[PDB]
């Protein structure tokens, strides 16, 4: 019953109104990370509407910006790519920036296996569940967190109300209604 | 159930209201606090309906449907659907042939996301100030704002109005310049009844849940003129590694609601129209200027403050504006302000670490904004009231009437406007 | 996609239209052909998210859960659903204790389920003419009908007002009868602050998707003062067979409805009283006439024609009838007749069939009925039109205010209707 | 599978906005119909919110009656109530009135066979698919689905009647009615179970 479940909850949050990532009473987005917490033993996460936020997110999180370098030994062409645009070169003498997860069908149900690492900066790539461009970075790191919400123009910090400074932004705020079919997914595929 | 569902109807307000004492002195309000809601989008069982239909469908299938189906009624020969509107600027500046320092002319009125796309474009946003009726950036400051450096022009749709294409074209004629729209207030607006997203070489168009055409959640679409444009930002993307793909969620929900824009733009229209022409009997409000070629779509309603009244001799502007903004609130009508900042003035324009360590603006002469270089901007911010939520939503009748009866309620306490904004404290 | 969403919004009338040519003479009309349509039920996105709760429950609990919620609301001690308001006053009946040849006085004017309810029941419907304000059951009558076979008195709240309840109870205490309500059009109607259906000793409504609470298709309940009654009704369907079970489908639209009804009943009480002091002030028409007790439900709505006026000297009140009704469709309101013929005439009350061989009538006496006996019923039906959809719809400020304007261009055009009225070839 | 079909079909119908049995344009009773016409080869259906309503057409159409008798060896327990409650007495000398079949979703693929019978009416019930009670009645007598519709209240011929403004059937005279006229909303339910199961 997938086109069923996916039916109901995209019916439930249309139900609901409540279809904007900035509105208040928004809870889909907070659900899906609060389980991805759970599953990781991460103690932050940043929700994106792409993958490219999330691995800006990381290196920017991680003052690696444009001029810097970084470890790309393990990138396929398309983060190569994105890397080059950043400005970001290349060394091996450095550690790589994050740990890359592509989640499907096929290994949702072991997130748990997947997300326990020694792994700075987690970033899950949800995109394949066809929900949606989706990303989701999980880190220990505080300033990775702030950073990365910084990085989405109305992020965390211009919902609630000189401190962390924002420089180019970006829209990768998710949908609501995409977040709630990945927090649903997650759930039903035993993930509490 | 969890549903937004407002049970309690709007009466017919009484017109005797306008005789009524001030909610904020302990009168009765004209709008009564279970009546302040307004739901948006309108989310119809169509469009429940409609999301049982994609679900079926591949998802590459479903945006590109929607892609087609919008770009066939905006009337624009190229289109691509992006996750956002903020990228879609970001791909129709560089479709549009703008490359890394170059500068791009932009209002100091608009919001972030507009400049932000220039940043993306590796360009350097030269804010300029904006017309005092239209809040559009002034076509008559162009030429003090062009260097050797500027490839392009991005005026912004601002509020729902058109730009002066008209002028801004034949500045970018003249100097070689490519013109670049931010549509994303002005769905369905039209000049010389064409829509707003195919004058440009390019154009970008938020299609967020909270625009006048909604997609389900966070969506864009950029528009292309030529099929070059069009082919240097599909190589863009090729290049970049950027994903800024739509979903099909968010896609399918634009299929729906596209179906149904015409009869949400009649109502909008009809009643932005009816509330101009009430304004114009006031002495303290006027509704937004609309020159003649131009269709609003009032995705933002502006209303002007007539602070020269005699009534309010030596009481400065801002103090009118919030006066007024405290008795409006207490009447039921929530007149905000969009954008309190000008951009140059935001913290991104001012430590200017874009990309990192002050990429891409050192690649041009930095410039120091000031508060004088914008005097339209900041007049325009101090002497003005703003309807966003009221007016996008296609309200009934008696929401309407009870928004008439409000301005003309307090068109006749202008006295006590005048002591109530003489009491607010200085602020600095 | 196949939806029955109106894309033309209903414009604000002019009200100089007053003065315009009547439609019927090529005039243009007060509601254009495409402002003409009506949405009933109104089914928005809870609906089909409500099928989408209770299509994984067993269908019996979702019909129970609906029975009990309404049942609550109602505050009807006991309820059987059930697959038709019909089989609702058959169970009302033979669970108030009507028996094989007993006999129930009813109106003659009702819909034809009312009666043949009766003989289901395997009772003899005894005809009473009505009230000429009301159109209800006249408690007047009665004693002329009354018999030793009489067993209850069945009274219709038609159009959605109450009938003479304290009257009509008042008689059936006097005589030892039951009292059945048929509640069929009085969805969330009062007498004296209680909802019909709760006052008879049984009742009877239609949940049919054109009543002013509609289930989704068919669908009815029985409500029981006392258990003894509910047990009754339980145990005839043990013995009969009988399967009248309602859908959970049909319940589950139920469900949802009950939640906006205050809402969209709220908007019917509004629009139906300013229609009544609207055509309070014309010359040629009156709304229904309400007890002070009473709160019409108006999922009719009752029109009456002065037919005694002196433009109509020497004119058939059925002729200003047929030309009122012509006359009004050509302007947009849909003013038609509800039922043309009495139940005595119906074929069903002529040939006496029944169950066949003329059982059950043939227990009782001839029972042949005359025009004679009925001149309030005959007179209402020659002099009255009627509003179903136009009002039972809760429509808009722009849709009511047509309505107004119709009805006073024809008030103001009653030289013309005598005219046209005149014109009208004889029928029988 | 299962719910999110049903959930369509009744989203689809819901959003056309036409769930009366008596409104034009309502297509799904009749498609529901024509399906069953052509599984069965019997000319005329006649739908039902009930399976007594299909009994009952069956008796009324062959003009059994309060007071006649018919053969009610093959009837359960509940049929055998129902009878009686009409009034109709057995015996075992006279011709079976109707051939019933219950369809639910252990049988629903083979209507084909089930229904392809030498029975002069057939009748279907569709109740135990649970989307609410359901029957069918199938014949080649004209006079039985005349009857049948005939003693429902806003049955076909009153449609006709209330749509023309003309009797549509004179001859064919109305005693008791009922109203065992079916939710489109239950019918397209059905008629999407028949298609998607072969039929
Ligand atoms: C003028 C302008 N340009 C670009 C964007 C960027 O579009 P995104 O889809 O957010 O990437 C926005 C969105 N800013 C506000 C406008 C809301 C409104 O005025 O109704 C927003 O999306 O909340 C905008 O208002
Ligand atoms: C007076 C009366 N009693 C009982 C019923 C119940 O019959 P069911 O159809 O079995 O529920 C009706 C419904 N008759 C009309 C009423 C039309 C209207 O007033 O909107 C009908 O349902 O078409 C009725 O009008």
């Amino acid at each position: 019953e997938q086109l069923f479940q996916v039916s109901f909850v995209l019916a439930r949050v249309l139900t609901s109104g409540i279809i904007m990532s900035i509105e208040k009473n928004e809870n889909e987005l907070k659900g899906l990370e609060n389980i991805l917490k759970k599953t990781s033993s991460k103690q932050y996460a940043v929700t994106f509407n792409s993958i490219s936020g999330a691995v800006i997110g990381s290196l920017w999180g991680q003052d690696i910006v444009y001029g810097e370098a970084t470890n790309q030994q393990s990138l396929d062409e398309q983060q190569e790519k994105l890397f080059k645009w950043l400005g970001i070169g290349h060394s091996s003498l450095l550690p790589e920036p994050y740990t890359l997860h592509a989640i499907n069908w096929g290994n949702i149900s072991n997130l748990q296996k997947i997300t326990h690492e020694e792994a700075h900066v987690t970033l899950l790539d949800f995109t394949k569940l066809g929900f949606g461009p989706c990303a989701v970075l999980l880190t220990n790191n505080e300033t990775i967190y702030k950073k990365s919400e910084r990085l989405k123009i109305f992020g965390a910090f211009d919902l609630r109300t000189k401190e962390i400074k924002p420089g180019l932004q970006f829209n990768f705020r998710l949908s609501p209604l995409v977040g709630a079919c990945i927090k649903m997914a997650l759930i039903k595929m035993g993930l509490n | 159930m969890k549903t937004d569902f407002i049970m309690v109807p709007t009466a017919m307000p009484d017109e005797k209201m306008i005789n009524y004492q001030l909610a904020i002195d302990g009168g009765e309000p004209v709008i009564p606090k279970a009546n302040r809601k307004t739901i948006f989008p309108n989310i119809a069982k169509e469009d429940l309906f409609q999301m049982m239909i994609s679900v079926q469908k591949p998802e590459e299938m479903v945006v590109s449907e929607f892609a087609e189906k919008y770009r066939q009624r905006v009337g624009a020969p190229y289109a691509i659907p992006t996750a956002s509107g903020t990228s879609s600027l970001h791909l129709a500046l560089v479709g549009a042939g703008v490359k890394a320092g170059d500068e791009v002319i932009v209002p100091a009125f608009t919001f972030i996301a507009t400049a932000q796309a220039i940043v993306a474009a590796k360009a350097i946003p030269v804010f300029a100030d904006i017309d005092p009726q239209t809040y559009c950036l002034d076509p008559r400051q162009l030429d003090k704002k062009v260097t050797a450096r500027t490839k392009a022009v991005m005026p912004v749709h601002v509020h729902g109005l058109p730009a002066d294409i008209d002028a801004l074209a034949s500045f970018c004629r003249q100097h070689q310049l490519a013109l670049i729209e931010d549509a994303s207030h002005a769905h369905s607006a039209t000049l010389h009844g064409r829509y707003c997203g195919t004058f440009g070489d390019a154009a970008g168009q938020s299609l967020m849940a909270d625009k006048n055409f909604p997609l389900g959640g966070e969506a864009g679409i950029a528009f292309f003129k030529e099929r070059e444009s069009y082919d240097r930002a599909l190589a863009f993307l090729e290049e970049s590694g950027l994903d800024y793909r739509m979903s099909w969620v968010a896609a399918a929900f634009g299929i729906s609601q596209l179906d149904r824009l015409d009869y949400y733009d009649e109502i909008r229209q009809r009643n932005a129209q009816r509330l101009i022409d009430e304004l114009a009997t006031t002495r303290l409000f006027t509704g937004p200027m609309i020159p003649a070629a131009a269709k609003h779509s009032f995705n933002m309603f502006r209303i002007k403050i007539n602070t020269a009244l005699p009534e309010f001799k030596d009481i400065p502007e801002y103090k009118l504006k919030l006066a007024l903004q405290q008795i409006l609130n207490e009447e039921g009508v929530f007149a905000r302000e969009w954008q309190n900042t000008l951009l140059p003035f935001h913290l991104p324009f001012q430590n200017k670490k874009g990309f990192g360590k002050g990429y891409p603006f050192f690649l041009g002469d930095s410039q120091e904004y000031k508060h004088e270089h914008f005097p339209n901007a900041l007049q325009m911010l101090r002497s003005t009231l703003v309807l966003c939520r009221e007016l996008r939503s296609p309200v009934e009748y008696e929401k309407l009437h009870s928004y008439i009866i409000t301005f003309k309620k307090v068109d006749k306490n202008i006295q006590r406007v005048a002591e109530i904004a003489s009491q607010i404290d200085d602020v600095p």
